[PDB]
């Protein structure tokens, strides 16, 4: 063991890669939501290219 | 309370205009004045209980224990600090000894074979210090229950609750009739657990129980020597078997 | 979120319009067709049914 | 046509639909007023609450 | 221009259609408190004063 890493949302390491609308919904999650930035604290973040 | 023209009885505060009211007569005794709450190398002392408490995190950071927990732990280090009748001793067996104790005040012990994996301390300098702290600061603990433990062995089996929750049974059932006046109540814990794992499709072998559990392999085997005479009735009464108790292995 | 009962601008009541709206539009019938059907005909009471976006279906697919 | 006297307007009104839409910044918010307010306790300056 | 109301960058609008509907809002907020022992003595619980 070393340490843990932030996880960006839908990413491919995410729990939410490559599932249908009927799932998404299921975890009271959007369908429509893009993706793209962190959980960090409960607040979500976004890094600025 | 005073007034020039009464003693005063009762002197609210309104918070909401910041004032002082004596409603009795009618008069602010007091204006403006009552403030609403509303809503390192230059360390000598604190020092070496400042890395000690670094390295408290440290301890409590390979288990990944909440800080409330810890938040206590420093708290029972800086009270055993304070007194410093243990001064003359080993700080890290100290915070070893306050992790312990803090897990049994928050109702969840581990085990001193787990304590010795995150520390150097050795299991017989951890209760000597335990004891010595439960006398310093004069304080009384807990006896262990076998479910608290159940909850993370049935995890690192990934066994289902259902397993887990009959094992919880069949170990509590066990204590209460006392069928187990000698074994430690994890070993008792654990042979339940493989009784348990050995009544459901997640059998596992003793040695991998005992390695998890770190108890000999014999002393679960003689563990479920004095559970087996009581296999059958000892499962709770919502089971659903995947091994009949007659063809529960024996050994 | 869902058809309001009453037009903005005139007052005429719209909100028991919206499943014949679809149902015309089912089967063959031009948006412009649809509502004439119906009988709006003022260009302040078409725009209601013309635009509206129906996002309550989308709110029934969270389990209560 | 007019609405107080039911005249007619001498000019042609230009009307049509358009889309509109509501900013954030709501006048609810916006107001405040002090009048012999809290004050600090060190330098006795009028303080928030 | 119908009676100068809206001059200079303002706006007229119907009353009778803000009745029935027209640009009406909603508006949520939370708030977060957390029990937590900073002291031995000074522990905070959640309980009627
Ligand atoms: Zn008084
Ligand atoms: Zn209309």
């Amino acid at each position: 063991f070393i340490g843990k890493i932030p996880i960006m949302l839908r990413s491919t390491y995410c729990l939410l890669n490559g599932l249908t609308d009927r799932d998404l919904c299921e975890l009271n999650e959007c369908p429509l939501d893009p993706g793209g930035y962190f959980i960090i604290n409960g607040s979500e973040k976004v890094l600025i290219a | 309370v005073t007034c020039p023209n009464h003693p005063d009885a009762i002197l609210v505060e309104d918070y909401r205009a910041g004032d002082m009211i004596c409603p009795e007569c009618g008069l602010v005794v007091g204006d403006r004045v009552i403030d609403v709450g509303s809503e390192r190398t230059m360390s000598s002392s604190d020092r070496a209980m400042m890395n000690a408490f670094k390295e408290i995190t440290t301890m409590a950071d390979r288990i990944n224990l909440p800080r409330n927990i810890v938040d206590r732990t420093n708290n029972l280090f800086k009270q055993v600090y304070e007194q410093k009748s243990l001064k003359g001793r080993a700080n890290d067996a100290i915070a070893s000894a306050c992790l312990y104790i803090a897990c049994r005040q928050e109702g969840v012990p581990r085990t001193f074979k787990e304590i010795c994996a995150v520390s150097r301390i050795s299991k017989k300098e951890i209760g000597r210090c335990f004891k010595l702290i439960l006398k310093a600061l004069e304080t009384s603990v807990d006896l262990i229950t076998t479910g608290d433990f159940m909850s993370r062995f049935c995890s690192n089996l990934c066994l289902p609750k259902q397993v887990q929750m009959a094992a919880t049974h069949i170990a509590r059932k066990a204590v209460e009739l006392d069928l187990v006046p000698g074994r430690s109540p994890i070993s008792v814990a654990a042979a339940a657990i493989y009784m348990a794992s050995q009544a459901s499709a997640e059998k596992r072998t003793q040695k991998e129980i005992g390695d998890i559990a770190g108890v000999a392999d014999v002393t679960i085997r003689q563990s479920y020597r004095l559970i087996y005479p009581r296999a059958p009735d000892l499962f709770p009464t919502d089971f659903k078997f995947d091994t009949p108790v007659d063809k529960l292995p024996q050994l | 979120m869902i058809i309001p009962v009453r037009c903005f601008t005139c007052g005429k009541i719209v909100g028991n319009k919206w499943e014949a709206y679809l149902g015309l539009l089912q089967a063959e019938y031009t948006e412009g067709d649809a509502l004439d059907a119906l009988g709006l005909k003022r260009y302040c009471c078409r725009r209601m049914l013309l635009a509206h976006v129906d996002l309550i279906e989308k709110l029934l697919n969270y389990a209560p | 046509y007019n609405g107080f006297t039911g005249r007619k307007i001498t000019s042609q009104i230009f009307i049509g639909p358009t889309y509109y839409q509501r900013l954030k910044h709501m006048v609810d918010d916006k107001i405040h007023s002090r009048a012999r307010g809290p004050i600090q306790i060190l330098n006795r300056q009028p303080m928030e609450g | 221009s119908y009676t100068g109301y809206n001059q200079e960058d303002s706006v007229i609008m119907n009353r009778s259609a803000v009745d029935r509907g027209f640009f009406r809002s909603v508006f949520y907020r939370s708030y977060k408190e957390q029990e937590s022992k900073k002291g031995f003595d000074q522990e905070e619980v959640f309980e009627k004063p």
